[PDB]
């Protein structure tokens, strides 16, 4: 039932802060922790994400993680920073240094003990966990290194529980680092084995959303975090609110993961119109379906038309019908059978949640296990091989304790996963 | 002061505006538009209020 | 959105730019300090100045102009003039030494050490711009700077900016009243870029302006200031189609492909009317037909080339004011009926009209009287062969005796390129004759 | 009125026959001629709001026309094009902007009422194409002009806009 | 229409509540509502 | 029910559609802000033909606006009903076509037409059962003709069974305000022939003559000049949006006025057209409507209709009139002008009745004519095209944009064979 969340690095911490603001707004909780929601259904299932103290104050089940103590102060002093439990802020004196080696092996190792301690405390407070959540970025040092360390430890400690990761995948057009090929290469191979489901977010597509859809002239990381936090909340909409066709994290995982190594999804969310456009846009479920499959609408920087859809998930929110929920998926399958997979007909699952997002009438979140993720994976693999051919930037990792064979194993896993995606993309009945 | 600073001679242009288009050799009077003509040809940029005050006086 | 970059070269270019920019400032309601009145609104469109002025977060409006002269007199006059705060401290390039009516000096000795930073300023302006329509280069080909540095600069722009539109507003030597003796050499040598690297070339010779202002403006003694004011009025009339809204808005390419039939044929006649003074204006019924007739009369031309001596090829009329769409149709119809002018047989239409709702503005104490409507005709015609033959015979009489040739030769230009210019003009004359010849 | 129109139409016919132009002017263009010569480049600027959006209403004395220009806010989400209503004479009744398909001119009776400077007042909502623009302030020139006309233009508190909410 | 087309067929109190949910403060003196108000109620 | 999606191309097309939508909003009771303020159920009965409903109780036109210059885009958006259109439907390029058919059809229009077709496909998918694409453009321009023709061709490719209605403003020598009207028109007429179920021609010369003599207007601008074509465009689809005694759709008009596939160019007319001073002095009746409709000088494109013969004609009467007084009038015009019609095609005239006249009219009529006199205009502009093409003037601009020299000859040959078809069917005998 309950889900326990963790935030890694500056990116993960800011994304999680925006997500917790969104959840508090949905459940009618002020930053002070007390409740003013006008609906009973919020308190009906407020316990999934929040734990109430003896005095009734609702504290999120969130564990914050960053080697650098910089963003901890920012998130604490933020508008909703008073919500989090003070001892859930675990940080070190020395920064991550933008190095997966010392974020995963030396500096993060001595602090992952306390991280697992607080995670165990949250799990014991919970009746029994529906799953773990981890928001992080693979291009950083602490978001990648100790985040993957936490994923591995939770994999070993809670085998049957779900782990869902929101991983920010770097792109060349957005790249503000030089070692993110190394970091992503050393992180996502761990994510393949230790994560029940992973969900890729690319800042290039996040920025394109404000380029075209929202047409915001100066959109900030706050706006991007709101865009991803809409998803972060909408994934668990059926868990937190009743609906006609309920679902949960394992529901989606079973309907979206045909093979254990293919659990990398690309995300979408399509009540996205600008303030000018919403004046003229006629909101309807058919139009929601039309927007949810648009290439430019997806917040993952890869064109879905270049691959094929293994599986898809449509988490609709808002009290609507069921014909236009499902028959529309039938229409898109029939009219884009080339874009889908023949040996898995009816690739799209749908779920309906009665409660719509605040300020809206209907909404939808899109999960896609398309074969265009291997495009991102092969490009980052090419960048990693180019870096690794001349052994450049490797001496920091080796000095912190990394060895060449682990990089070779990481790139071997890269090629294996890319080939695994390709041999189902080109597979025929 | 501008005149002795820049060696300004409005007499020939004003004389030509007095005798332009006109068979009259000299009338010792000229229009406000042609006075502004002479000032502009001599390149003396003045505010419209100042020009109106000067032509009124 | 929809920008255009001005480049002023030489003394003539700099002074024409001064007139054009004071006119643009008072059309867009921008004081010489470079700001807005903030207490009164002129009513001009808010995005109108984007084609000539770039905004600043503090409200400043920086002109999209590059002044480029090899000597500091006029540039320092601009720097210490009324518009000292309007212009950027840069893009106001003053050289250490002029070209001395030597196309060779302006193209080979001191032009090579200045075109690099000129291109740097140009690319800075282009980067600032977002929808750059094209470049407008104002100069006189008869001088040294405007000939040499102008030719080099247009060559570099053509190389590094593809096929972007170029408008070369050039003050050619006039048939009789000419200020320089090596001016024929400068013009004939600088026409290389004008034939090739100039996209539309515009004649603005001085005798036509003098004659027009002699009996139209009711002033006995105008000067270069009045000539530049007329030139700036023409520039504003031409650019208003993209500056402001109108019944038939046109752009640089729009009156490019509609006016240039052949790559070698881009020189175009110019005229503007109703060009009247304060006394003239209040007594003349300046209707659209009347002003169009005055435009097509050969006394009201800003280029000393008799249209009756040649064949009209293609005329585009830019109207400003309250011109109803069929007043221009009536004017064109009566033009076809009246037989004083004649077009070429293979261009039956031969006419363009572009109407703007913005009436022309008058600078204080300026040339034009404040009129409701005006029209400027830009006309490609075969009459330019007359002025080209004039300047070519002028050049041959000097080149036969090899006078003044050593001044060009000694700096490092060869002599055969004088001859090259000679057959370039010969080919221009020949192609004018061929296109004017009936089918 | 109709007699003047008949005189003008046959004058146009005679001008076409003789290859000339009509010498005298319609009273409408006579009035526009004095208005252009007296009040050229003289525009009244009013700051107003409509549906939580800031607009500038420009009233042109030369023609009586009104132009509405949108003012943006950072991250407002709207398109960056300022012109909302272009320069034209805006009638009081919205349907009056469009003409009878028979005549293609104004209705038979007197010319319809149009929004004027007296109509444009601060603290009041002027109806422009069925949009109530609540004018809250005007620049100094317009304030002085209105005060000389005798109607006062006191500045009032700006209503809520998108900038406050974003 | 609430019984002819919408097939509600509930009690008098429920019928009055349904009518009031659409016809308070958005009805003219004749009791009529516009397509404006109907779609505003639908999409509220 | 049945939807007609509009596509305005170029400055002329945008200006025409800007107030075509204004007239349609009048007829459907659409407030300038977009909201529905109609007082009759007939306005809302078939409002979905031209408008798609929104979530605020308003309607957005199914209009795709196209031009390579943002200036005319701002002009059309700044109108009183300019806020009606969807902002994403404003598709424009930064660099204009420069009034060049080659540039508008191959270089810039080719790059922008992908997004144009994206929006058009979205509108078509929004329409449940789309019936037609209407387009408004001018053959004398660069982006209205060059890019419009490309849109027409690929829309025909995507929707072979739909109706590609086109409204083309044809230039005239007395009104020509460009030197490449012949080039653009020649390059566009073959595209219209091969990709339009019906093309309808408009001449600014005829519009000006109608304003001067029938309307008797002194100096009005393009506004009421386009008012006539906007009213005619509204009246073409009258029976679609309003019930009538004899309904008719665009396919019915096409099948009744296109005897042969190559012959689908139609001359326009509207009635009644009365001056301001003569409004009270004219008794609006079906007989006088027929006389004005078949009057030679009332036709909306500048070609003499009595020189040729009428292949087919269509009259769309709007209002409450009796039926024999509208068909026996047509019988009368056939009988007294049998030399003006064609013998081997009996019953030349379609007549359709719509019960709702335009707002402010007792009764009206729109006239469509497939006369054999359009070849006169075709030859008039083809002679100019040949004159320019022999000397190759203004051709380097077209060649430098990727277009070859042979396509001009192909366009000339297609236009010549179209003129030959018109002439041989004019002179054909039983
Ligand atoms: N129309 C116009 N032409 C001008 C003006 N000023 C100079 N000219 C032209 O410039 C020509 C003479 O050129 P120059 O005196 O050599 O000026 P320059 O090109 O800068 O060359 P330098 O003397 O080396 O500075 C004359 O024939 C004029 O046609 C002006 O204000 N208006
Ligand atoms: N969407 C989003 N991305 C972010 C945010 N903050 C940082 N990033 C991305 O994270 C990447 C750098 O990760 P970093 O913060 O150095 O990871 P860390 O070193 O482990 O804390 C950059 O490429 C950013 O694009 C945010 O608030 N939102
Ligand atoms: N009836 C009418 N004709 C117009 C209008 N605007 C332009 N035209 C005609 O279109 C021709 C020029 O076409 P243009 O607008 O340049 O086409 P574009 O460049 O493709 O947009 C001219 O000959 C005009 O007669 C208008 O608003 N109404």
């Amino acid at each position: 039932r309950e889900i326990v969340s963790c935030q890694a690095g500056q990116c993960g911490n800011q994304i999680g802060s925006k997500f917790w603001e969104v959840i508090s707004d949905e459940h009618g909780v002020d930053p002070t922790g007390t409740y003013q929601g006008d609906s009973d259904l919020q308190l009906e299932r407020i316990n999934v994400y929040f734990d109430e103290s003896s005095g009734g104050r609702y504290v999120p089940r969130a564990v914050l993680m960053d080697l650098e103590p910089g963003t901890m102060d920012s998130v604490r002093a933020g508008p909703y920073g008073q919500l989090f439990r003070p001892d859930n802020f675990i940080f070190g004196q020395s920064g991550a240094g933008n190095n997966w080696a010392k974020g995963h092996y030396t500096e993060g190792a001595e602090l992952i003990d306390s991280v697992l301690d607080v995670c165990r405390k949250e799990a014991e407070s919970c009746d029994c966990l529906q799953g773990f959540q981890l928001s992080h970025s693979l291009g950083g040092g602490t978001g990648s290194g100790m985040g993957t360390l936490l994923i591995s430890k939770l994999r070993e400690e809670y085998p049957d529980r779900i782990m869902m990761t929101f991983s920010v995948i770097p792109s060349p057009r957005v790249s503000d680092t030089v070692v993110e090929p190394y970091n992503t290469t050393l992180s996502v191979h761990q994510l393949v084995e230790n994560s029940d489901e992973s969900m890729c977010i690319d800042n290039e597509a996040l920025y394109d959303i404000c380029f075209r859809t929202l047409k915001l002239t100066t959109p900030t990381f706050g706006d991007l975090n709101h865009l991803v936090a809409a998803v972060m909340s909408g994934v668990t909409c059926c868990l937190r609110f009743p609906g006609q066709l309920n679902s949960d994290l394992r529901k989606l995982a079973v309907n979206l993961v045909p093979f254990p190594r293919l659990h990398f999804f690309m995300m979408g969310f399509a009540p996205l119109t600008s303030r000018g456009s919403q004046q003229y846009r006629g909101l309807s479920v058919a139009e929601l379906t039309q927007q949810m499959f648009d290439a430019k609408n997806m917040m993952q920087a890869a064109d879905p038309r270049h691959g094929r859809y293994l599986t898809a998930s449509a988490l609709f929110r808002g009290r609507m019908s069921t014909k236009e929920v499902d028959e529309q998926m039938l229409n898109v399958q029939n009219k884009n059978s080339s874009y889908f997979i023949e040996w898995i007909p009816n690739n799209i699952k749908s779920s309906i949640c009665d409660i719509p997002p605040k300020g809206l009438k209907m909404s939808v979140t899109f999960i896609g296990n398309n074969t265009c993720i291997q495009e991102m994976f092969r490009r980052v693999g090419e960048q990693f091989t180019g870096m690794f051919r001349r052994k450049a930037f490797l001496h920091w990792y080796t000095g912190e304790g990394m060895d060449e064979m682990e990089f070779t194993e990481a790139e071997s896993n890269m090629n294996d996963l890319v080939s695994e995606y390709q041999q189902y993309q080109d597979a025929t009945v | 002061a501008l005149v002795q600073s820049n060696r300004i001679c409005l007499s020939p242009v004003l004389r030509d505006f007095d005798r332009v288009r006109k068979g009259i050799y000299e009338h010792r009077t000229c229009t406000r538009t042609r006075f502004a003509r002479g000032l502009a040809t001599q390149n003396i940029m003045l505010p419209p209020e100042q020009l109106q005050l000067l032509i009124r006086k | 959105m929809r920008e255009a970059i001005c480049i002023h070269i030489g003394q003539a270019g700099c002074q024409v730019g001064n007139a054009c920019w004071e006119l643009f400032c008072l059309e867009h309601g921008i004081q010489p300090d470079g700001s807005m009145p903030s207490d009164k609104c002129i009513g001009v469109e808010d995005d109108a100045f984007n084609t000539f002025f770039s905004e600043t977060g503090a409200g400043k409006h920086v002109p999209r102009c590059l002044f480029l002269d090899l000597e500091p007199t006029v540039v320092d006059e601009v720097r210490t003039g009324t518009y000292r705060q309007l212009f950027n401290p840069e893009q106001l390039v003053s050289g250490k030494e002029d070209a001395a009516n030597n196309y060779a000096r302006g193209h080979y000795t001191i032009g090579k050490e200045i075109v690099d930073l000129a291109l740097d300023r140009i690319r800075k302006l282009a980067d600032n711009c977002t929808g750059l329509q094209g470049f407008m280069v104002f100069h006189a080909v008869g001088g040294g700077t405007g000939s040499g540095l102008g030719a080099l600069l247009l060559e570099r722009l053509s190389v590094d900016y593809g096929k972007k539109s170029k408008l070369g507003y050039t003050v050619y030597p006039s048939p009789q009243v000419s200020t320089a003796v090596v001016e024929p050499y400068n013009c004939v040598l600088s026409t290389h870029s004008l034939l090739e690297h100039t996209d539309v070339a515009t004649m603005l010779d001085n005798e036509a302006i003098y004659d027009l202002t002699r009996r139209s403006l009711d002033i006995e003694r105008p000067s270069y200031t009045n000539v530049n004011r007329l030139i700036g009025q023409v520039v504003s009339s031409l650019t208003a189609s993209l500056r402001f809204d109108g019944a038939l808005n046109v752009d640089l390419t729009e009156f490019q492909t509609n006016l240039v039939p052949y790559p070698r044929i881009h020189f175009v006649l110019t005229s503007y009317a109703p060009v009247v003074s304060a006394e003239k204006a209040y007594h003349e019924q300046l209707s659209v037909a009347d002003i169009t007739n005055s435009v097509f009369e050969p006394a009201g031309m800003l280029t000393k080339c008799d249209p009756r001596h040649g064949k009209y090829m293609s005329c585009c009329l830019m109207y400003r004011g309250d011109v109803v769409p069929k007043d221009v149709n009536a004017a064109i119809a009566t033009i076809k009926t009246k037989r004083t002018i004649q077009f070429v047989d293979w261009c039956p239409t031969g006419f363009k009209c572009g109407i703007n709702y913005q009436p022309p503005t008058v600078v204080p104490g300026g040339d034009l009287a404040k009129v409701q409507r005006a029209v400027c005709m830009i006309a490609n015609s075969t009459a330019i062969a007359e002025v080209f033959a004039r300047i070519d015979h002028k050049f041959d009489l000097m080149y036969s005796k090899r006078a003044f040739v050593h001044w060009y030769v000694g700096e490092g230009m060869e002599e055969g390129e004088f001859s090259e210019a000679r057959e370039d003009l010969a080919a221009l004359e020949k192609d004018y004759e061929e296109v004017g010849a009936e089918s | 009125e109709e007699h003047l129109q008949m005189r003008r139409v046959i004058e146009v016919q005679a001008a076409t026959r003789s290859g000339t132009h009509a010498s005298l002017l319609t009273p409408a263009e006579r009035t526009k001629a004095r208005d252009f010569y007296e009040y050229d480049r003289n525009v009244l600027r009013f700051y107003a709001v409509w549906e939580k959006r800031k607009f500038r209403i420009l009233f042109y004395l030369a023609d009586g026309s009104i132009a509405v220009l949108f003012d943006k806010a950072e991250n407002d989400g709207r398109d960056p094009y300022p012109i909302f209503v272009s320069r034209r004479r805006i009638p009081k009744e919205a349907r009056a902007v469009l003409l009878s398909p028979e005549t293609l001119n104004q209705p038979q009776g007197p010319p319809p009422a149009c929004v004027r400077a007296e109509d444009l007042r601060t603290g009041t909502s002027v109806d422009i194409l069925t949009r109530p623009f609540f004018i809250y302030d005007c620049d100094e020139h317009t304030r002085a002009y209105m005060e000389a006309r005798g109607i006062p233009q006191p500045a009032v508190a700006v209503p809520l806009c998108e900038e406050d909410e974003i | 229409s609430l019984n002819t087309v919408l097939h509600f067929n509930m009690d008098k109190k429920d019928e009055d509540t349904l009518v009031s949910l659409l016809f308070d403060g958005i009805e003219d003196e004749n009791g009529d509502i516009t397509y404006k108000q109907f779609q505003e109620f639908v999409d509220s």
